Formats: structure tokens, sequence, C-alpha cells
């Protein structure tokens, strides 16, 4: 019992800590993500590991089902809570409706779950701001994001993280089709974009795709060597 | 100042201020007198006519407790009308579990116990009233007793509450109380109030009493008001 | 006594501060500054 | 100042702020004005208007076939009394069969403002209500207030600019006893137009009257059947 | 209440808990105590001193018994002692109760500091300002250990809480030894309690309990004024 | 032990015309083998156009009348309106529901005229269950009046009989007849038969005597 | 009426009903309505007063700040 | 900086819905129409950028089969307000088989509109426009944050509304027709918005007696626009 409300209204007409916390979702590494037609493709940065230690543990790209497919930002912990309980939601819509869950109804659950989490008393927001991607039955490939606020919104490229209007103006200058046509293209798109993001010596990028008829697939770090190895060809080619 | 917000913090000399602040709002309202005589008690408040503000019977400050036992209220009025229902639900349980009348010393200290519980805590406020008790039992006698926004309760022979409280009760003193008949104090009552209470400060005033005791068979009821009329032509007679 | 307070005025004031600002300097004769107000609607004369 | 923050807090002067800042939401409603003579009882109130589109906010409200009541103040507070007015007087209806007396009816309003007016974290409820209807034994005008002093007046005015509306009141109060329906209304809304600027006064869209009586279920007019009564009026002199 | 449920300790900008600093200050300048382990039995001394002629010393107790060989003291304030007591009164019976048999010594002091330590951290209410000295002969072997209002917890071959208690520390360190008996261990006992107390030192002024394998006992005023003679 | 049900008795009918309802109850009150009042009708005038008929325990009667007079009041003070007749029947049904693990013992009669000033009859059910119906008898003697009013008013089982709708005057010696003989051979109809008749200008009632037997 | 001494007062105009509506005021206070009043007679050139001039001044020491409180009844 | 969350004004009003009203201010505008054919309605969607997907964005949501809405404000907490005017209008038709009318609709809403506080949260932050069609009519309805609700011939909210409703009274009279008021709520609305109009930053609504569903389908959006 905690009968003390945190989040109230300001004399200029906003809310303070909602617009407290996105700086939270400022301070966090970057992760992009496009759509296709048929392979949806979402990859992480700044991996910044210890060289001497482990990393199965520090895992930023997991799955609510073998459709949906997570990514986010913030903080840590904020995100597990969120995740482990999106499992358990998209279970129990099998248990009620026999369809696998569409990637809109998710969307909904969560930015429900994080506005009443607002809207309540005595309880912080949380800090985290996802990435949902997923190629639901009829093969339709769409992603969506969230928001502090609570508000699910479908887009078809997003970047976020430390450095996120940067890619996104570099994805602004990037509507092309073409990028789209070819899957592998696609993935060579993802990675010129991602090393537009800091340093990314072809060692802290972390990509995953998925074929809308397959479970997530991580490229081995020998592809990320080889794709950007014909990056780095694609690019002599400007004389 | 700051030790004087809220009612569970002492001051550094020993004292709450928010007792002491409730205490002089009721200060502030009209005077209203009690009295007893050999065989009963004697209520009496003055009522102030602003200028017309109400059908004349309205909200009367002199309440009904139980069948035997009056209330005359000062200070605050919505607060005094819930202390009126919290004495009407006490005098009742003890109807029902115990089966018989209540008696005044009781009454008194189960209220004053009650007005105790809000001087302790952070959460609410100390109450703004304060008020008199008079009863009649042919075992018993009449009683009068006095509650301040404290929490203090005992008894007196004659007592006042209001602007008028010191000024009141230099001249309470100054009758006889014990060989006295109440209907001889019905009159005495009026010139009281008559007396105090000068037109500079309210044009219109306007007076009430009620009446428990022998006659009226340790029921309480109010007195015969427009009957009789010996309350403002007796009074009246303070011209010189 | 008198409890004066000075408010952001509302669309014409602008356009007349406009017409005291910009009458004194050296301008092209094709001015108009009702486009020029609705485009600033919360401002004060020194952002003018 | 510090010490006008909370409704707990008592002042060193002995006087909560808190309340009497609620007065104050009370004189920014539409004024309105009821009376009764010995055999009915006229409430007579003033809309407001938003905009010319918008309609008129509605002020009288029927409550039960007798009991009916007027408004000042808040929209929230308005309907969340109304809500447990209605209430009260369907329970004694299904436990008693009988219609409630208005006057212990109005002592359970005070009882049911009186806790927020003393716990912590409680607004009081800024409202206006003027009460008419009848008991066994004739017509009552009944008035609120957000302190919880419950009034039994003969005819009152409460809201913006009333000051205006009670100095007619007195000079005509011998008069509402003798006479009837036709002319106990339209001295009634004569008081309504000293509570207005000199330009506009009750041009049927903006003023409504309900009317309890012996063999009359409280019955609320508006802006229709308001028409035979606002005929047979003098204009306003200067 | 209401149900604020808000703890009033929370952490410093350098790091530290305040709340809990500032009530070891007041454990601190409470009366002074000692108790000493010595290869036997435990000896427990604390330094009673009635502040008038006028007050009664068999009313009043500071070595108190918990169970027939626990024995408890303390170093802090009066009416904070006589709560947690009362705790661990109850809380040895539900180990009996389960168990049918007696509680061991360990075992209180991690019960007792797990009420003690979620005390300071549950809301509205301040620390305790209260720490403890407990004795007890379980398994041969006896035992002594210190809490604190800090909710930790220690084990002390000899030790001393209250004023002057790292002047007594110096004392034990250099006096005491690795073994002892039980009346070597009362000898230094008073040696230390004589360090810091008035200049009278009567039956009234001290007040001795033990522990022996035979059980917890608390001396009465003769035998301790027949210890007195070769005082200190 | 303390059984909580008892039957009281009653017959309770209604006929939908074609712009009228004619609802129709006997007056007897009894219990076992006595007679508590000769003077307890059926008939209880809801709205202008809307008269329920309740039988069975009359403990549950007088309880099930007072809630729906307290929810059409708290319709009318959040809708500005009255209900109409399948409204009432839409909300009766889950009141009767509500109590689904320890029911009323109430057989329930709505006639009435509807939005377009035709008579609707609405049977029910202790349960909840109802329809809308031409013709429904209620009671005790529910079985020696549905056949009758299925040869005059349904024109059943006739041959070359043609199909007149019913008119008001017709109807009208039609329950007057119907009464007499359920008199006859039951032992709970009573005395006095109060016929309530709503038509679009109001609700008329009207008493005929019985035998006193 | 004090400080109304000097002043052009039109000969209707009831104080009672003016320290019925000046709520919570001191004598100063109730000295500056009366000093504004004049003026804003002079504003439109008027000789004498009015019960309309004294409440406008009432509006001016209370000093009310905005508007859009149309919510309210 | 820290005052109560129910606490009056000084000058007596309040502190926190005051500042409700501020939080409309900063959203994006809508405009709706009651003629006596129909009820019309529009709405700007404010689109960011070109990789944001437009549909996604809505703000004439239905409540029922002839109730329409529209938003302006915090969006997620509009989203509670939908869903609760959808329920109470199924527990309205599976309790009396009738449709739930279009003001007592807003009476259900408008009741936890100021229910916030500690025991038994904040204000609100969106206000509503509800159009719809029952026995009455065609009908058109205004709240709050304050719970101030209130009937309107055509009401204009959002961050240009100031000019919208002056605009607005000089186009509108009682005797329109239904296009003719569509037609003259888009002049209001490119007047008002900074970017071209075309089939993307705008939707419409309309509610008939006879059409008696809201099917705005576009490229009927883009018949509109070539014909002003």
């Amino acid at each position: 019992s905690y009968d003390r409300a945190i989040t109230v209204f300001s004399p200029d007409g906003h809310l303070f800590q909602v617009e407290y916390a996105q700086e939270a979702v400022k301070k966090g590494s970057t992760a992009v993500g496009v759509r296709g037609r048929d392979i949806v493709v979402l990859g992480v940065e700044k991996k910044s590991v210890a060289k001497l230690q482990d990393e199965r543990t520090v895992r930023k790209i997991c799955a609510l089902d073998d459709n949906v497919c997570m990514a986010f930002a913030g903080l840590t912990a904020d995100a597990r809570i969120v995740i482990n309980r999106a499992r358990v939601e998209c279970q129990s819509h099998r248990l009620t409706v026999e369809d696998p869950v569409t990637v809109e109804y998710i969307t909904r659950y969560i930015a429900s779950l994080k506005q009443r989490y607002t809207q309540s008393n005595g309880r912080r927001p949380f800090g985290i701001s996802a990435l949902i991607v997923g190629f639901d039955f009829d093969g339709t490939p769409r992603l969506y994001q969230t928001d502090p606020s609570g508000t699910y919104h479908a887009w078809k490229a997003n970047a976020i993280g430390r450095g996120a209007k940067s890619v996104r103006e570099f994805l602004e200058k990037n509507y092309t089709d073409e990028a789209i046509e070819t899957d592998d293209l696609t993935i060579k798109l993802v990675i010129k974009a991602l090393l537009e993001v800091v340093q990314s010596g072809g060692k802290n990028i972390e990509l995953a795709v998925m074929r809308r008829d397959q479970s997530l697939k991580i490229l081995n770090p020998e592809e990320i060597e080889k794709y950007v190895a014909e990056i780095e060809k694609e690019k002599e080619e400007n004389e | 100042t700051g030790y004087d917000l809220s009612a569970s913090t002492f001051s550094p000399d020993g004292r709450v201020f928010q007792v002491e602040y409730a205490m002089k709002a009721v200060e502030n309202s009209s005077t209203a007198i009690g009295i007893r005589c050999k065989d009963g008690v004697v209520f009496g408040v003055e009522k102030l006519v602003l200028s017309k503000l109400y059908e004349e019977g309205s909200n009367k400050r002199l309440f009904n407790v139980d069948r035997h036992v009056g209330m005359a209220v000062a200070g605050l009025l919505a607060d005094a009308r819930s202390l009126a229902d919290i004495a009407r639900e006490e005098a009742s349980n003890f109807r029902s579990n115990f089966g018989y009348n209540i008696p005044l010393k009781h009454l008194a200290d189960r209220v004053a116990m009650y007005v105790h519980a809000y001087t302790l805590y952070s959460a609410v406020r100390p109450f703004g009233c304060s008020f008199m008790l008079g009863s009649y039992s042919v075992n018993d006698g009449a009683q009068l007793y006095m509650i301040d926004p404290s929490g203090v309760s005992y008894g007196y022979w004659g007592c006042a509450i209001g602007k008028a409280r010191q000024a009141a009760k230099t001249e309470i003193e100054k009758l006889q109380m014990k060989e006295m008949t109440c209907r001889d104090i019905v009159k005495e009552v009026a010139k009281i109030i008559y007396i105090v209470h000068d037109e500079v400060k309210d044009k219109a005033f306007e007076l009430e009493l009620s009446w428990v005791g022998e006659l009226t068979n340790g029921r309480h009821e109010i007195v015969p008001k427009d009957i009789r009329e010996e309350a403002e032509k007796y009074a009246k007679e303070s011209l010189k | 006594d008198r409890k004066i307070e000075f408010s952001l005025p509302d669309l014409e004031g602008r356009t007349h501060i406009f017409k005291i600002h910009a009458r004194s300097m050296s301008v092209e004769r094709d001015i108009r500054f009702e486009l020029l107000a609705r485009l600033c609607p919360n401002s004060t004369g020194a952002e003018i | 100042n510090q010490y006008d923050n909370d409704v707990t807090v008592w002042s060193p002067q002995g006087r909560i702020h808190q309340i009497e800042y609620a007065m104050e939401a009370v004189k920014q409603g539409s004024a309105t004005v009821g009376l009764k003579s010995k055999t009915h009882a006229v409430l007579v109130a003033l809309k407001r208007a938003q905009s010319e589109l918008a309609a008129h906010q509605k002020k009288i409200l029927h409550v039960d076939n007798h009991i009916g009541i007027s408004i000042a103040g808040l929209t929230a507070d308005a309907r969340l009394l109304c809500n447990f007015m209605r209430q009260e007087c369907l329970d004694s209806r299904f436990v008693f069969d009988r219609p409630l007396p208005v006057s212990r009816l109005v002592s359970l309003i005070g009882s049911k403002t009186q806790i927020p007016t003393q716990r912590y974290g409680r607004r009081p409820y800024g409202v206006g209500l003027l009460i008419a209807g009848y008991d066994d034994m004739g017509p009552h005008i009944f008035q609120t207030c957000p302190s919880a002093n419950y009034f039994d007046c003969r005819a009152m005015s409460i809201g913006a600019r009333s000051q205006s509306a009670r100095t007619y009141l007195e000079r005509h109060m011998s008069e509402f006893m003798e006479c009837n329906l036709n002319e106990l209304v339209k001295h009634g809304l004569r008081a309504l137009r000293e509570t207005l600027p000199a330009e506009q006064d009750l041009t049927t869209k903006n003023v409504s009257i309900g009317i309890v009586g012996k063999d009359l279920e409280f019955t609320i007019y508006d802006d229709d059947d308001v028409s035979p009564f606002l005929e047979g009026l003098e204009e306003r002199p200067q | 209440e209401r149900g604020y449920s808000f703890s009033l300790t929370t952490f410093s900008p350098s790091g530290k808990l305040v709340q809990i600093e500032y009530a070891l200050a007041a454990v601190a300048g409470g009366a002074p105590s000692v108790g000493i382990k010595a290869a036997n039995g435990v000896v427990l001394a604390t330094e009673k001193k009635q502040k008038s002629i006028l007050y009664d010393e068999r009313s009043v107790h500071k070595v108190e018994p918990i169970t027939k060989h626990i024995g408890l003291v303390y170093s802090g304030m009066g009416p904070d002692y006589r709560v947690l007591v009362h705790r661990a009164r109850k809380l040895a019976q539900q180990y009996y109760l389960v168990y049918q048999e007696p509680i061991p010594t360990a075992q209180l002091v991690q019960r007792v500091a797990s009420v003690m330590q979620e005390y300071t951290q549950s809301g509205g209410v301040r620390p305790f300002g209260v720490s403890l000295l407990i004795c007890g002969w379980n398994e041969g072997r006896p035992y002594l250990f210190q809490s604190d209002p800090s909710g930790a917890y220690f084990a002390w071959k000899a030790t001393a809480m209250g004023k002057n208690y790292v002047n007594g520390k110096t004392f034990l360190e250099k006096r005491y030894n690795e073994d002892l008996e039980l009346e070597d261990a009362i000898h230094t006992a008073i040696l230390t309690l004589k360090e810091s107390f008035e200049g009278q030192m009567t039956e009234d002024n001290i007040e001795v309990g033990i522990c022996n394998e035979a059980g917890f006992r608390r001396l009465t005023p003769t035998e301790v004024k027949d210890y007195l003679a070769a005082i200190a | 032990r303390f059984s909580p049900y008892v039957f009281n008795g009653g017959t309770i009918l209604a006929i939908a015309g074609e712009d009228f309802a004619i609802v129709a109850s006997d007056t007897r009150l009894s219990e076992g083998f006595s007679i508590h009042t000769r003077d307890s009708p059926k008939c209880y005038k809801l709205t202008d156009k809307t008269v329920i008929g309740c039988s069975g325990f009359h403990g549950d009667c007088l309880t099930l009348t007072k809630i729906i007079e307290a929810r059409l009041k708290m319709y009318k003070h959040s809708n500005n309106k009255a209900m109409t007749t399948g409204a009432i029947a839409a909300m009766l049904s889950t009141i009767l529901y509500s109590r689904r693990f320890f029911p009323y013992y109430v057989y329930n009669i709505i006639g009435g005229l509807d939005e377009e000033g035709k008579g609707a009859v609405y049977s029910f059910d202790p349960v909840g269950s109802y329809q809308r119906d031409s013709f429904k008898a209620g009671g005790s003697a529910s079985a020696m009046l549905q056949p009758l009013l299925d040869n005059q008013v349904g024109f059943k089982n006739m041959q070359n009989v043609e199909h007149v709708p019913l008119s008001l005057d017709r109807a009208m010696r039609l329950v007057k007849d119907v009464f007499i003989s359920a008199a006859e051979r039951d032992v709970y109809t009573g005395d006095a038969l109060r016929i309530c008749i709503v038509t679009k200008e109001g609700i008329r009632e009207e008493t005929v005597s019985l035998r006193k037997d | 009426q004090i400080h109304s001494r000097k002043m052009n007062v039109s000969p209707d105009v009831n104080y009672e009903e003016l320290a019925r509506c000046t709520d919570d005021f001191n004598g100063a206070q109730c000295k500056a309505v009366c000093v504004e009043a004049g003026m804003i007679a002079l504003r439109r050139g008027a000789t004498e007063l009015t019960h309309e001039d004294y409440m406008e001044g009432i509006l001016e020491v209370q000093a009310k700040k905005k508007a859009n409180l149309q919510y309210y009844a | 900086y820290d005052r109560g969350v129910n606490t009056f004004s000084p000058e007596g009003r309040l502190f926190q819905v005051e500042y409700a009203i501020e939080a409309i201010k900063l959203g994006s505008t809508a405009i709706g129409i009651q003629t006596s054919e129909g009820v019309c309605l529009a709405v700007e969607k404010r689109i960011t950028s070109p990789l944001m997907e437009p549909s996604s964005i809505e703000k004439i949501v239905e409540i029922d089969a002839h109730i329409g809405c529209a938003m302006s404000g915090l969006i997620a907490d509009a989203k509670t307000l939908i869903d609760k005017a959808r329920v109470e209008t199924q527990n309205h038709w599976f309790t009396y088989n009738e449709t739930m009318t279009v003001e007592s609709v807003t009476q259900a809403v408008s009741n936890l509109a100021l229910q916030f506080g500690e025991e038994d949260s904040r204000p609100f932050g969106v206000a509503l426009l509800f159009g719809g069609v029952d026995e009455k009519g065609p009908q058109l309805f205004h709240m709050d944050p304050s719970g101030t609700f209130v009937q309107c011939d055509a009401r204009a909210i959002g961050s240009a509304s100031e000019g919208a409703q002056s605009s607005l009274q000089e186009v509108y009279h009682k005797s329109m027709t239904l296009k003719e008021a569509i037609k003259s709520s888009l002049i209001i609305l490119k007047q008002v918005m900074e970017e071209k109009l075309n089939a993307t930053n705008i939707e419409l609504a309309t509610v008939q007696p006879g059409q008696n569903f809201h099917m705005f389908t576009k490229e009927e959006l883009e018949e509109v626009i070539k014909d002003i």
C-alpha cells in the first residue's frame, strides 16, 4: 500500500516523468531494424565486450514466440520484467483463441501495460523502448515500436539509442525500394547504416534476420566479416 | 512557526498549537450559557439574525441527544452536528447492551475520548466545537457537563461558551442557585443574554431556551416559547 | 494601487511592432507582415 | 501562506482557508433564485452558453416526485451528490414505502460532505445546492454550502452577482405568501433580471423553472413552455 | 494509520546510511558493560547506577535470562531493550514447539538480528538504539555474541560496550589471554568495570550473571558483595 | 425443518389485441386449505402502457414488484425517457437469472402496447426464459385455460373456420366466460375478477364477481 | 461613507449592499474602492456615481487575472 | 514546487485540472459538424516521417455501430476511455435489447473523468468529440478532462482550436446539407494546418440515418480534394 502519486501535470501543460525517462532511452546503445517483403532484419550495435568474459548472457535480441522478435534500449533490468511478462501473455493467448499471436496484438498489450504503469500511484515508469518485429499469418512482414508513454507505433525503419536521429537521418535519404529488393542487399543496407554508428569495426555489430518461415537466425562472425568486405568493395567504386 | 503544522508534533516548550488554534475558533461564535437549579437544568442560546437569512426555527443549536439528555453547542456548526450523531449513536448502544438509560457521567466520558482521538494523528484535525450536556434523573439529580476541543470534561453549576464568556460568567455567580426553582431561572437566563451583546455589533438577535428537569418528568424538550412569553418582558426591565 | 500586467499581445501588436522596428531600416517596398506575425505566434518584442 | 495548503491544517487565526476558497468556487457559477408560497415552491435558474453553436448548460434536475434541486459550482460534485441524492430517495421508498421528508434528507447531505472536509487528501465539495420539496407539512426552500451549513430559508440566491438578487427579495417577501403561481413565478424572475447586464434578460434560451405543488409533481420547463410565463413583463427602467 | 509505509532511512550521496550511524552514537553514550568467555563459561557484567538514594534495586534488572542456558545484557537505552527481549522470549519458544529441543545460541542471533535488520529497512520507524551481548554454553563449548543496531553480529572472546569502550578494549587486550577459569574471568570483569565506574562499588553498583554448562545463572547481591573482597 | 417456499394460488390471463392488451386476474389469496383474503389483485400498472401479473409465492411477488419499480426510476434519471415493453421483458430476464441457485417461485406475464400501438404479451418462467406470444395463461388454473383459447382465439382444429381478428368487445366476453368455468373446477379461483385494459389512451380497470365458495 | 464625503455621489446607493459585497477588505482597501470608482466615472465623463461603479472598482482591487473559467455551473 | 493535487486555488478555482486544459493545446486539431442530414467529422494526422506507416495513427475510432469518436491529446490515455465506452454500450444492449443513446454514452464516460485520487492518480489529458445518430436524429457532443459535458452544433478543438471556432461561426447555419458541410470543413482545415492537403494528412468520418455506419475508405478522399 503506497497511496502517493508520482506523475502529475506541470504548469506549461506537460508531464514531468514521461519526458524525463526518455533520456534514459537516449543513453542506451543503438539498435536498428528494417523490413523487406520476405526477410526482416534487425541489428544491435555497441557490443563493447570485455574480451575475456562471457557473452551469451548479455543478449539484447530475444523472442516472445516463434514469430515475434525483440530489440530494445534503455536500462537492462526493466526490459527483463516486460519481456518475461509478454512471454506469458502471448502463450496464454494460445490457451484462448488457437491462432498464433498477431504482432499488432502483443504491442497493444505492452503499451497498455506501460501506460497504466504511469497512470497509477507510487510507481516509477519504465525506461525502455522496444522494437517488435514479426511476420504473421498471410506472411506480411511488419514492425512496430513502443515508447515510455506507451504508444505503439508502426514504422518501416527504426533507429533508437545514443545517436538515433543521425541514423534516422541516414535512412531519411535512403528511401530506395531497390535496397529492399535483394535480401543480402538489405542486410548490407543495415550494415552500411550501422557503419554510420559508433566505431563499427566489424566486431561490435550483432545482426539477426528472420526469413518469415523460420525462427531467428543470427549470422555468424564470418558473414559479418564477409558483408563488411563487400561493403568496402562497393564503397571502392566511388571513383 | 515550524512546529504548529501537525497535531502530532510538540512545541519546543511543551504544547500543541493545533489544539490552541481550534480553541479560539470556538471563541468567535455567539454566546450560549447554561445553568442548573436544584431540580433541573436550563439552557439558553443567543442566536443572531443577520438580515433575514432563514425561516425562523432554522438550525437551532439546542440539539436533542437522548430523551433525558440535551446539547447546547457553539463554535463551528457542521462539526457540532457530527458530535450529535456520535452521542445519539452511543446512547443507543448502552440501551441495547445494558437495557436502561445512559448516565450522564459515562456519556460525557465516551464522547470526550472520541474528541481526544482526533488530537493525536496528522491525518485528521481537532474539532472546532464546544458544548454543554444537561440531564435530570430522580435517582441522580440534575447534572451539567462541559467539553472543550481538547477533551477535558467535568462538571459545573453554570458555564458560558462564546465571545462573551468571562464577561457573561461574572453575573452568573451573582445569582443564588441552590434554593431556586428552574421556572424562576427561565426568566433569569433571559436577562443575562439580554444584558450582554449590545446591538452595536449585531442589531438583530433572538433567544432560544431549552429546559429539562423535574417539571418535565425527566424528558427533555424546549420551553413553551411563544406561550407565557415572560422571557422578553422581564428581560427588558433592564432599561436602567 | 494598480497591478498592470504585460502580456504577449495577440496577433496585431506584432504586426505593429514590425511596423515600429521595420519602419526604421532600409528595405524593399514589397513588405507584408501579417504573413510574418502568423509565423511567430508566441514571441516578445525583444524576439521581434 | 504555508498553512493555506491542506484541509487539516488550522490557521493561527482559526479559519481553515480551504473552505474559504471553496466558497469562491460557488460564486463563479450562474445565478439562480428559489422561493416559496404557503402552498407552492418555485425555483428559477439562469443558464449560460459556452459558445453560440453550443447548447446551454442545464441547471435544474429532477430527483424525486416532490424533491428537485438547483446547482452552482462544479459539475463533478454536481453529479456525485446527485447520484447519492437519487439513491437515498428510493431506499426509503423501498424500505418504508413512503417519500422522504425534505428536512432529514438534507441532514444526510451534511453528514456526507463532512468527512472530506476533515480527513487528509480530500477536497471539499464545491457545490451550491438549492433544494425544494414537500414533506407532509408544506413547502421548503433549503440552501447548502461547502462548509455544510444547511439553512432553512424562505428565499435565497447563490452564484455570480446574487448580491443584487437578495436585495429585491426582502422588499417583496411579505407578498410571497398570499399570491398564487402566475405572479409567484414572475415575482421570482423579476429578481434574476438585476443579476444581468442591462441589455439582455431572458430570451427563451437561458431560463428554466421548476415547480412543486400540492396536486403537482415536480415539473421542469425549458425554453418552449417557459414562453407562457415570460409574457406580461415590464422592461427595466433607467 | 493510512498506508504510507515509506522508509525514512535512505542512502547518502557519499554512500552511507546516516540514521544507523546516529543510532550508534546513542549506544556509545549508554551504560558501560563487559563480557568475557573463558574456557568453561561466560561472564557478563554491567554497571547499574541508581541516580538517587530513593530508587529500588530489586525491581529493574539488567542481566536477563532467555532460556535456562541463554542470558543477555545490553548497552543503550532502557525502554527499547524490553521490546526485543519479549520478542526473543517468544522466538525461543517456536523453536522448542517445533523441534522439542533447546535452541542453540547461534540460532537466536540469526533470528534476532533478522528482526532487527528488517526493522531498519521497514517504513516509518527509526532503528533501535541498543547493542546486545548474548551468552550460552550450548554443546559443551560456550559462546559469546554481539549484535548492534546496524543488524550485524560478531563473535568475541572478550569485548566491552558503553562509555569508554575503547579504553576497556585496550585493557582486555593486555589483561586477558587465551584461557582462564570462570573465577578469574569475574575478577578481570570487575577490573575493567572499576576502570570506568564511580568511587564506591557495592552490591548495587554492579550486577553480574554467568553461564555454566550446568546452566545460565544470575548472581545474587550476597555473593557479589562476597566476591567484592580483593576488588578489581 | 424450515421450508422457505409455499404455494398461494391465483390465475393470470393476458391477450394481445391488435391495438390493445387485456390483463385479468382473480383476487383470492389462499394458503393450504384456508383463505387469507378475498381482495388481492395481481395487476400492477408499471407504466401507462405496461401491466405485469405475478403469481406463485406471494412473498417473492411483493419483493420482485418493488425491485422493478426502482429500476424504472433508475432508467429515467439516467436516460431521460421511459422503458418500452420489450425493454422491461429484457431487463426482467436478467433479474430472474440473477438468483439462479436460489430462485424465485413466481410466474410472470407482461402485457401492454409496443412502440407501434400493438398488443404484446411476454410470458416467463421462474428462471428467466421468455418469448412473445398472442395469449398466455399462468397460475394454478393455467391448464384449464390454454386449450380453450387455442380454439377460440387461435382458431385451431376447426374445418372451414375463417380467421377474423379478435375485436375488443368479443375479447371482453371471452375473458368473462373462461373464469366462470375455471371457478367451477379450480378451488383456487376466487371471487372478484380484476380486468385491466391497456389501450392507446390509458388503462381502464373493471371488476366482475364470481362464485364465493 | 467617510471617504465618499468629497465626491459627487448619486443618492441611490446603499452602503449596506456595498459592505455585504466588499468581503474581507480592510480600511485601506475600502478606501481604495472609493478612489477607483471616482476615476471610472471620469473615464466616461459621468459626474455622479452608481452601484455599478463601485462593483467595477471591487473587480479592480481584487485584481481578477484571467479568463476561460467557464466550465463551471 | 510541489503542492497538492487536490487543492483549491487561493483565487478559488483548482490547481491541476487547469493544467489539463493546457495539455489539449499541444495536440492535433479536429473538426466535427452536426447537420440535420448527418454528422461529418474531420481530423489531421500530423505525419512525422515517411518511414512511419500512416494508417497505424488513428483519431476516428468507432464506439458502437452508430457512434464515432475523435480525440486530441495524450494518445494512450484516450485508449483507456475508448475501451470502457465500448464495453458500457454492450452492457446496455445485453441487458435491455436497445442501443444506448449518444448523450447517455458520455454520461458514463464523464463519471470517471474526475475520479482520480489515492484510495478507492492524475486527471486525464484528452478532449473528445462524440457524434452519432439516435432516436433524436443525429447528435454531436463535446467533453473535457474537467468532466464538463455539453452539446455543440459544430465544435472544433486542438492546437488551432481558437481560429477554427472563429472561422466556423462565419460559415455555419442551421439549414446546412451534408456534402456542403464536408467541403466547408476542409477549407477550414487547410487554413489551419501547415502542410499541403493530400490523401495522407487527413481523414473523414460521416454517419447518417440512412447510411447507418461511418464509412470513409481512401480514394474517396482524393475525390473530394479534386472537387475543391
